[PDB]
């Protein structure tokens, strides 16, 4: 699920580490 | 209190042990490493020395910041779970620290089932649950989430982390009215991980729906403890120091060109999508993100996270190659371009984006004479056939679409124009 408009979800982006 | 590492055998060895640890402590880590090897090696049941290789292996990544090395130092902390005879707090340590990891390189599935571990084998540490929850929430799962969250609470009913999570969970379903009181007393008890933007962020605009004047001091207080740019500007994914204003300019913006050929353009944008209105309607997709308080409201996307979608642009193949000459919106991987449809009797929710890092363009397609408007902060604006408005979405805004006829528009989001080229290469996509 994806914050396109709005910031709905918990986390909007997905981590990489460093 | 004082934790207690060492099993009976690890207290006989504790001389080593100690020696191994204070290398590594000096920050002397290759030595440490090769230590606590020879430890592993000599002692290979050792709890406490492997614990240590994965304790020096995960220094080793924070100061090569190599993600590699973690990814060696996580399986390494499960080694430690898998030897005999390892004190209960150790194994709490070597997993929770294997837990964080994973969730630190985005391995949310890998850390969703150490989480399940920790909770059978420690099942009356209540924090534990809570951040089972976090593991829940994390690949998506809000039942899971919930029924965590419901069971934290009914042992520990004050647990404010508890609170402010449950809280969120309901507003995200919208159960507004019930959420509104787990969210501001999660935040009123000031537990550990209840000082976080997006409770403050949540409250407010449960309030908002509710029509609760106090939601703006639910702002204040999010501003003036730092997750918030500004009580208008609630966005929580920020490159702090971007120009700040509700509405732009073309030029203020610098993106003349990109304007210029979406007027110049706009009935050819136009008859593309009304083409895909009237014979292919299921590319335009309902509004999904609860911000409609009623009404129809579709939108058809042609980029996303600054991808295209092939099969979209099909649909408005000129327009998709007018696009491409902008990379300033191609490549935006924090906003999108799309069609957006919006029909009489609707108001969208006052609302903010995601993130300070984009503008949002608007082209004017059909455009009814009366009953459209859009607010941003306080300026109140209308849509024009064929011309461009330009606002920063992370700032509050409201639509309403009271016409007799339907209202299409146009959405392009270009990076904020500060951004600079690695900025605008790095920065995760949203
Ligand atoms: O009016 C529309 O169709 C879009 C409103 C939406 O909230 C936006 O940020 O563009
Ligand atoms: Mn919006």
């Amino acid at each position: 699920g994806k914050c396109k408009d709005g910031l709905g979800e918990y986390t909007c982006t997905s981590l990489e580490g460093f | 209190k004082k934790p207690k590492l060492l099993n009976k055998f690890d207290k006989t060895i504790k001389a080593e042990l100690d020696a191994a640890e204070k290398l590594r402590k000096r920050g002397k880590i290759e030595e440490a490493v090769n230590a606590f090897k020879e430890l592993v090696r000599k002692y290979p049941q050792s709890p406490r020395a492997r614990y240590g290789k994965a304790q020096c292996e995960d220094d080793l990544a924070e100061k090569r910041r190599s993600n590699e090395v973690l990814r060696g130092a996580i399986e390494t902390y499960q080694e430690v779970a898998s030897l005999p005879d390892v004190p209960a707090d150790l194994l709490k340590l070597s997993l929770k620290r294997r837990s964080d990891r994973q969730q630190f390189l985005g391995h949310m599935r890998g850390s969703l089932l150490t989480l399940q571990r920790l909770v059978q084998l420690f099942p009356n540490d209540t924090s534990l649950k809570n951040d089972l929850g976090v593991g829940y929430l994390l690949i998506g799962d809000n039942d899971n989430a919930k029924k965590v969250y419901e069971e934290v609470l009914s042992v520990t009913p004050n647990d404010g982390f508890a609170k402010v999570h449950y809280g969120f969970i309901l507003k995200a379903q919208n159960k507004i009215a019930e959420s509104i009181p787990y969210l501001k007393e999660g935040i009123e008890s000031g537990d550990p991980g209840t000082d976080d933007g997006r409770f403050y962020f949540h409250l407010g605009d449960a309030m908002q729906r509710v029509g609760n004047k106090e939601a703006y001091k639910w702002y204040e207080l999010g501003h003036k403890r730092g997750h918030f740019a500004s009580v208008w500007q609630r966005s929580l994914y920020n490159v702090n120091g971007l120009k700040a204003q509700p509405w732009w300019t073309p030029k203020e913006t610098g993106y003349t060109e990109l304007v210029k050929s979406l007027e110049r353009n706009w009935k050819l944008i136009r008859d593309e999508g009304l083409a895909v209105m009237d014979k292919a309607k299921g590319l335009f997709l309902p509004e999904d993100e609860n911000l409609r308080e009623k009404g129809d409201w579709s939108q058809f996307t042609l980029w996303q996270q600054g991808r295209r979608n092939e099969n979209a642009c099909k649909g408005a193949p000129k327009t998709c190659t007018l696009l491409e000459k902008f990379p300033e919106t191609t490549g935006c991987r924090r906003g999108q371009i799309k069609y957006s449809i919006m029909h009489p009797g609707t108001h969208v929710w006052p609302h903010t984006g995601p993130t300070n890092c984009r503008l949002r363009m608007h082209l004017g397609l059909v455009i009814p004479k009366e009953g459209c408007k859009i607010r941003c902060a306080n300026e109140t604006k209308t849509w024009e056939e064929g011309k461009v408005l330009i606002f920063d979405d992370s700032f509050e805004h409201e639509v309403w679409q009271d016409a007799s006829s339907f209202r299409l528009i146009f959405i392009v989001d270009v990076w904020h124009p500060e951004l600079t080229p690695q900025q605008r290469r790095s920065l995760p996509a949203i």
